[PDB]
């Protein structure tokens, strides 16, 4: 069968109460409690009972139409049928509230946390590439002072060479 | 007799005139040796002569100076070797010691002004070799004048 | 003669020894204050 | 704004019995005085109500033929009275006061009292719920007021020196552990000036000695030389000059 | 014997005359000895006065000792002239007086 | 509120249904024609005079059943449960979205704050206490001595030595110059004053250091 | 049996549905009472109107009354029967339909996980601090290598200039310098000692 | 036999001429024996005696008491001196530092001896003061001589200046070697090298410390050649072997 509307739903059995109630307000019963005035005049006592039957239906509709108006009940449940229509695919029970609110919160507030996690890693990255180039130029640099040292000490060599050349005249010019 | 003493004076002439005779030839030989002596010191001192001129030409030629002895009692220098264009001009100057013994230029060659600013000194250093260097130069200033 | 000349001789080499000895002294006095000073 | 409660509908005024014919029955227990004793209330509330019907049925039959009127008023009288006293001996003996007492329903009740207790276990759970709700709304909104107000308060210029430990975790700890000492380099700069001075001085001193020693050298070659000259001077006249003059 | 003895007089006599001729051709060569005695005085003594004091006039002058014993047309020596004296080696084959000359009093000190 | 207020259903029925028999009682003196229907109707009309004015357990006789239920405390608790219900289904409904707001708000401000982090290292200051730059030009003032000194000193050395070898020879020729016949035959040759005076006073080596004063004139 | 709370209806509707339901219940017998009321009132007016009425009010009272308990138990059972039928079918919510509003907790996420995740986020928030204090040490590195550097580029240009100096002065080089003139200092030494011992002897003789 | 007796006192005279020849032969050797001593005697007379001490630059004058008159006779060792006189010939102009330090430190010993003035009176004490003038004379010498030996000689035992202000002498010692400089201050007195010399070290250049120039100078034995044995010290302990890297 087709996917009947819940509004209708309400409405057929609501009409279904009222045509068995109806029917257990039969007219021989009617008279059967009510004999003591029947027993004078049947007539008025028929119309009395086609009136009662026809007003308490009239009322019986006027409250379902009233209720359906400031409950705002037609457009819940058609967003409801909505809902299960659109949700029919899952057949598993679908999540219910635990009772405590920090597990329930915790499926609300983990994405952004996910993406703040995220955010993060991308700029702790990017900080760890750059400093990977900064150490990079400390070793150059560090590498470039030990040369220069060592040019310095050759020069100091070059120049500390005479020594033996002084001594050695020395010993040529040697005293009496 | 009298032939006796004849006989005995022509025999002491005899031995008179052997003696004498023998003396001469004495003195020939005295007179021939003497000759020889006079010879040879003749020769020894020539050739020392010799050697002495050989030295002195030696130092003549080389330094070209000429030194001479003349009249007067001066003693001449003569230079060479100065002029450029003849090598054989003779610039000289006399030099001789006066009465208070003492040296004194006479002249120059050509008449030069320059005589006694070196006899002074020479006469008190008594530095004969810087006195004619000193003499060289001056004459070697005049040559290019 | 030959005792004048002699004579003469004799008063001329007296002459000489006198100034020797006039010399002595000098050297006499000299060495022997090189001795005091020296101690 | 407007959504119905049941809390809401209970005000609302309902009618769960027929309203009877009568009139003024509700009044006969305001005409009573609350001084006296429920039963004496009670008492005088079912006298009232025998009079009433009393004096409802009194013109009710007047239409039959023949009706006995001032004896049914008389009796009417005379059973009011001995129905005061028979209330009022039905208050001594106390089963007129059985109506202010309660009985036990059990056997109906049992299913109604689990009810009521899953009832109450309901309501505990869920006002624990709404407290902890409460907490959590309120615990949040402060530390986001808190992070925003210390945030506020800062933003100025809070320079931070940095401790060697926070470079502990860090990528490049190796780098930054590894570091040489740079102002010892300069001092060596330094020393490598003083001893370049000191080679100096001994290449001064050098010069000096080699200068000294040709000057000495040169001293002994004068001397030898002038000694020599001497040496050949010695042979000859102090002026040949003077003597080559004198010659005649 | 009278004329035996007056005829041997004769030859003696004689003698006598040509002995007598001897001695005075003796006597002849006693005066040329005399001359050459003198003319050795004479020369010994202008000579060497004049040569050797000549000679030591010029080295004093040049304070130049030759070498003597070397080959010829070979300037060698010894010059006194610079404070430390140097020894002269120069070529005449090569160079000319003028140079020679110029060159040897250059090592001449000119100062007073 | 006068109306009597009791407790038990079943005891006020049981009591009215025995006072039932003192209204009936009235039935004697009433016309054998009338004497049910105007009887139970009398009887009738006393049952709801007398019902109509009770009270069970705060509530209207017709509206609390026989039952002994504890209606008014039934009822509140009904309401409180219903009332707990609509509030923890709307709390439910609600609060995830303003703790979302509030998440969002406090991630925000903790980003902005950690970008705002700036540290500061000031690098360590490096001493230059001794300046050699009058130590340098010093130093080149003096190697340029020296260097000219010894370019001096090697032009001169040199020189010298061929000085001393020409000397040397000159030395070595001088015994066979002067064994030449030339050059051997041209170089053939008051107050008392005790002066206490000793030989041997001479220009010595040391009067170089010791220059005596020319009398100071 | 149990009382089901209907916490998630609640929430979808905004009300509990027993509410509406006991609402609904309270209207019908209002409104049957009331019509049932209007019939008796015409009853009893019409049997005003005609004379001598023998049925008396007390009669037809407990005729309605007995009628109104039919109608009250025919009622109650009918009027259950359709509760449960919406408490079923209508204001029922399928076990497997979930609300808008509670889309995002169809994936579940364990407390662990989120923990770990705060744990996180904590440790990366302290990393990116410990970085830039890290790049701040290496600025500061790379500034004093740059002074270091310029100190020996002077000290370097120092002795590079005292070079040239020393070349400009005829020495560009000192230890061959040094080397010749102790050779020449040597040879000049044999040549004085040569020339000392020759005037020694020419002194002696 | 006149004749005879002329030529015996002729023969007798010339036998007397040789004679005291001969003894002027043996006191002249005598004196060329005896003539090394330190102080020079280039006048002396009957009033006044001069004395020239090192190389003529020094002079000492003695001034004696006037002789008495008649008395001619009495021992000249007896003789009063009136006054004592000191006198440099040294020309400051010209002189080079260690002449100039060595008349200064000769002179501060004679004002030491400002008590000569009354301590020598008679001839007595003459020689005595005069040898302990000397003595200090020749120390003052061999020191100056030391001056000029390390002037000459300093470079090669890395003693490359030595300045001479007042009596503070400075040494400066440097040596690239062991990388070492520094200047030692050594306050000289009169009575060197007897007594041990006040020195003070200034490092220019190096870890040299005081101790270890105190104990090399306390090494050194005080005796001749002080400053130079110092020296020699010096190079041996801090460059002998330092210097052999090559």
């Amino acid at each position: 069968g087709t996917t009947i509307s819940r509004v209708k739903l309400l409405d057929t059995m609501v009409d279904t109460f009222l045509q068995k109630l109806v029917a257990a307000g039969s007219y021989q019963r009617f008279t059967d409690c009510y004999k003591c005035f029947y027993q004078l005049q049947p007539a008025m006592t028929q119309q009395i009972y086609d009136k009662f039957i026809a007003q308490l239906q009239t009322s019986i509709r006027e409250e379902i139409s009233d209720i359906k108006e400031e409950g705002n009940l037609e457009a819940v449940l058609n967003a409801l049928d909505k809902i299960v229509e659109e949700g029919k695919v899952r057949k598993e029970p679908a999540w219910r509230p635990s009772g405590i609110p920090e597990k329930d919160l915790h499926s609300v507030m983990a994405p952004y946390f996910l993406q703040q996690r995220d955010t993060l890693r991308r700029h702790v990255q990017k900080q760890e590439a750059e400093n990977q180039q900064l150490a990079d130029a400390v070793l150059a640099g560090r590498r470039q002072v030990e040369e220069l040292q060592l040019q310095v000490q050759a020069q100091q060599q070059a120049w500390q060479a005479l020594h033996r050349e002084q001594r050695e005249l020395v010993a040529v010019l040697r005293e009496p | 007799d009298n032939l006796l003493k004849l006989i005995a004076e022509v025999k002491g002439k005899k031995q008179e005139l052997e003696v004498l005779t023998a003396n001469i030839q004495d003195l020939k030989e005295e007179y021939s040796r003497k000759k020889e002596t006079i010879s040879t010191a003749n020769k020894a001192n020539a050739e020392r002569l010799k050697r002495l001129q050989k030295s002195a030409d030696l130092y003549k030629d080389r330094l070209g100076l000429e030194i001479r002895k003349i009249y007067g009692e001066k003693l001449q220098f003569i230079f060479t070797n100065i002029d450029p264009k003849n090598p054989e001009s003779p610039f000289m100057f006399s030099l001789h010691l006066n009465e208070a013994r003492d040296y004194e230029v006479s002249d120059s060659a050509p008449h030069l002004e320059g005589l006694a600013e070196f006899q002074e000194n020479v006469r008190k250093t008594n530095n004969f070799s810087a006195f004619l260097a000193n003499v060289r130069k001056a004459f070697t200033a005049t040559v290019y004048n | 003669q030959e005792l004048d000349r002699v004579f003469q001789k004799l008063g001329n080499l007296k002459q000489q020894a006198e100034q020797e000895r006039d010399k002595l002294q000098r050297y006499q006095t000299f060495l022997q204050l090189l001795y005091t000073l020296q101690g | 704004r407007q959504s119905w409660r049941r809390a809401s509908m209970k005000e609302t005024n309902r009618r769960k019995s027929l309203h009877p014919i009568h009139q003024g029955i509700t009044e006969l227990s305001r005409s009573i005085s609350v001084d006296l004793a429920e039963s004496k209330r009670l008492g005088c509330l079912l006298l009232s109500s025998f009079q009433f019907s009393i004096q409802k049925l009194e013109p009710f039959l007047r239409d039959t033929k023949g009706f006995s009127l001032e004896s049914f008023r008389a009796k009417a009288s005379s059973l009011s009275e001995e129905l005061k006293h028979f209330a009022d001996g039905l208050e001594t003996d106390g089963t007129l006061q059985k109506c202010f007492e309660d009985s036990n329903g059990k056997a109906s009740d049992f299913s109604l009292e689990a009810s009521v207790a899953e009832m109450k276990e309901y309501i505990t759970k869920f006002s624990l719920e709404r407290q902890t709700w409460d907490q959590l709304l309120l615990h949040y909104q402060q530390e986001a007021k808190e992070i925003l107000s210390r945030g506020s308060t800062e933003a100025k210029i809070t320079e931070v020196k940095v401790e060697p430990m926070t470079y502990l975790g860090s990528s490049q700890n190796e780098v930054l552990n590894t570091k040489p000492d740079y102002q010892k380099i300069l001092q060596n700069q330094s020393k490598v000036f003083d001893c370049m001075e000191l080679v100096m001085d001994e290449l001064q001193g050098s010069v000096k000695q080699l200068q000294a020693f040709m000057d000495e050298s040169t001293q002994c070659f004068q001397k030898v030389s002038v000694q020599l000259g001497k040496r050949s001077m010695q042979q000859l006249d102090p002026s040949p000059a003077r003597k080559l003059l004198k010659l005649q | 014997g009278l004329q035996e003895a007056g005829e041997e007089d004769t030859r003696l006599k004689a003698s006598l005359l040509q002995l007598t001729r001897e001695l005075e051709e003796l006597k002849e060569i006693e005066a040329d000895l005399e001359r050459q005695e003198k003319e050795v005085d004479e020369d010994t003594t202008v000579t060497i006065p004049s040569a050797v004091y000549v000679a030591q006039l010029y080295h004093q002058v040049s304070k130049i000792e030759w070498d003597y014993e070397c080959e010829p047309g070979m300037v060698k020596g010894i010059h006194h002239g610079p404070s430390v004296a140097q020894p002269i080696h120069l070529d005449s084959t090569q160079l000319s007086r003028k140079f020679i000359s110029d060159y040897l009093w250059s090592l001449v000190d000119t100062e007073w | 509120d006068f109306r009597v207020r009791c407790t038990s259903k079943r005891a006020v029925t049981e009591m009215l249904q025995l006072c039932g028999r003192f209204v009936q009682k009235l039935g004697d003196a009433l016309p054998e024609e009338i004497r049910e229907p105007a009887l139970r109707d009398a009887q009738w009309t006393f049952e709801s005079a007398v019902q109509e004015n009770i009270s069970i357990n705060g509530q209207a006789w017709q509206e609390a059943s026989d039952n002994c239920f504890m209606d008014s405390d039934i009822k509140v608790l009904e309401d409180q449960f219903d009332e707990i219900i609509v509030d923890i289904a709307t709390k439910r409904k609600q609060y995830p979205r303003k703790i979302l707001e509030c998440v969002i708000k406090t991630i925000k401000a903790k980003q902005e704050i950690l970008k705002q982090y700036h540290p500061v290292v000031h690098p360590l200051d490096l001493k230059y206490d001794p300046d050699p730059a009058p130590h340098m030009e010093n130093l080149k003032c003096r190697g340029e001595t020296v260097a000219k000194e010894i370019s001096e000193a090697m032009k001169s050395l040199p020189a010298l030595i061929e000085q001393g070898e020409g000397f040397s020879q000159v030395l070595r020729m001088q015994p066979v110059i002067h064994l030449q016949r030339i050059h051997q035959e041209v170089f053939s040759s008051k107050t008392s004053d005790m002066v206490l005076k000793r030989k041997q006073t001479k220009d010595c080596p040391q009067r170089k250091w010791y220059p005596l004063r020319p009398k100071k004139i | 049996m149990s009382v089901d709370p209907m916490t998630y209806e609640a929430q979808f509707f905004g009300f509990t549905p027993q509410t509406c339901m006991l609402r609904i219940y309270i209207a019908f017998q209002d409104y049957l009472f009331e019509v049932m009321q209007a019939v008796e009132q015409v009853i009893l007016k019409k049997l005003d109107g005609i004379p001598d009425c023998d049925i008396s009010p007390v009669q037809i009272r407990k005729c309605t009354e007995k009628f109104l308990c039919f109608m009250k138990g025919h009622f109650d059972n009918l009027f259950s029967k359709m509760e449960q039928l919406f408490l079923q079918l209508i204001l029922r919510i399928p076990s497997n339909i979930l609300l808008p509003e509670d889309k995002c907790k169809e994936t579940p996420y364990s407390e662990e996980d989120f923990q770990h995740l705060q744990k996180e986020i904590e440790q990366l928030q302290e990393k990116y601090k410990t970085e830039l204090c890290t790049k701040q040490a290496l600025l500061a590195e790379l500034e004093e290598q740059k002074i270091v550097q310029a100190k020996l580029k002077q000290t370097l240009t120092f002795f590079d200039e005292l070079h040239n100096v020393g070349r400009d002065h005829g020495t560009s080089d000192f230890r061959e310098s040094l080397v010749s003139l102790v050779q020449n200092s040597r040879k000049l030494q044999n040549i004085r000692d040569n020339v000392e011992k020759e005037s020694k002897r020419l002194k002696i003789s | 036999r006149n004749l005879l007796e002329l030529e015996v006192q002729k023969e007798q005279t010339l036998a007397q001429i040789d004679f005291m020849q001969k003894q002027r032969n043996r006191t002249e050797e005598l004196l060329d024996q005896l003539s090394l001593s330190e102080w020079d005697v280039v006048e002396w007379s009957d009033d006044q005696a001069v004395f020239t001490f090192v190389y003529d630059t020094i002079q000492l004058t003695i001034t004696f008491e006037e002789s008495v008159v008649g008395f001619p006779f009495l021992d000249k060792r007896y003789r009063k001196i009136v006054d004592v006189n000191f006198q440099s010939l040294l020309d400051e102009d010209q002189a080079p530092p260690s002449s100039l330090l060595v008349h200064k430190l000769i002179f501060q010993y004679v004002e030491e001896k400002e008590s000569w003035k009354k301590t020598c009176t008679t001839q007595h004490q003459l020689p005595k003061m005069l040898e302990e003038f000397s003595l200090v004379v020749h120390h003052c010498r061999l020191l100056g001589e030391e001056i000029e030996y390390l002037k000459r000689w300093g470079p090669n035992y890395n003693l490359m200046n030595i300045d001479i202000n007042n009596n503070e002498l400075r040494l400066l010692f440097s040596s690239s070697a062991a990388f070492a400089k520094f200047e030692i201050t050594l306050f000289l007195s009169a009575y060197y090298p007897s007594v041990p010399l006040p020195s003070t070290i200034q490092n220019h250049v190096g870890n040299t410390s005081q101790d270890d120039i105190a104990t090399i100078l306390s090494k050194v034995p005080l005796e001749n050649n002080y400053l130079k044995n110092v020296v020699k010290q010096i190079y041996q302990d801090l460059f002998q072997d330092c210097h052999f890297y090559h």
